[PDB]
């Protein structure tokens, strides 16, 4: 029940 | 020491179908979880109709995972022919809930979801987050944060010190 974000999407991104 | 991913690696999973969804800027690894969830239900319920569909007559398909600092891509593991392929930074989170592995991308706040099977789910995860900040990290080093080394002996200090 493990989920990571891509701190370079959350990024420039969103 | 880190190089291992820069290249990329290669996993034998499982894909089952996708699915596509609604997102908003900025939701949160505990709200993804949960679309995460809904969009392996959404392909399973597809795939036990898929399966009926075989009955008026095995439904999955076996596949490679090529994982980088780069991109993610999806490949036929028999004629390795590019089933997908998106730059790493068009991929904001990958789930390994039992060894089904979800990944969403930016379908180019409209998201696409893709659902895979492996019982390596565990591992394969986890290699996909290091890229994430290895890309990341390097998605940094390049914006003159250097110090991204520096940033963490930094991102710290900026902590403790706020004591």
């Amino acid at each position: 029940q493990n989920g990571y974000e891509n701190p370079t999407y959350k990024f420039f991104e969103q | 020491g880190s190089e291992d991913l820069i290249d990329g690696i290669i996993f034998a999973a499982n894909y089952l179908g996708s699915t596509q969804l609604l997102s908003e800027r900025n939701p949160s690894k505990n709200i993804r979880m949960m679309q995460a969830q809904e969009a392996v239900s959404r392909v399973k319920r597809m795939q036990k109709a898929a399966k009926i569909k075989k009955k008026a007559n095995q439904t999955l398909t076996e596949v490679d995972l090529f994982i980088s600092t780069q991109r993610i891509k999806v490949l036929n593991a028999d004629t390795q022919e590019t089933m997908m392929d998106h730059a790493l930074r068009t991929i904001s989170y990958i789930a390994d809930i039992g060894n089904i592995v979800v990944l969403m991308a930016r379908r180019r706040y409209k998201m696409i979801c893709h659902v895979f099977e492996s019982e390596d789910a565990q591992l394969i995860a986890q290699s996909i987050g290091q890229a994430f900040s290895v890309a990341y990290q390097e998605f940094l080093r390049a914006n003159g944060i250097n110090p991204e080394d520096l940033s963490q002996k930094e991102y710290s200090d900026i902590i403790n010190t706020q004591e």
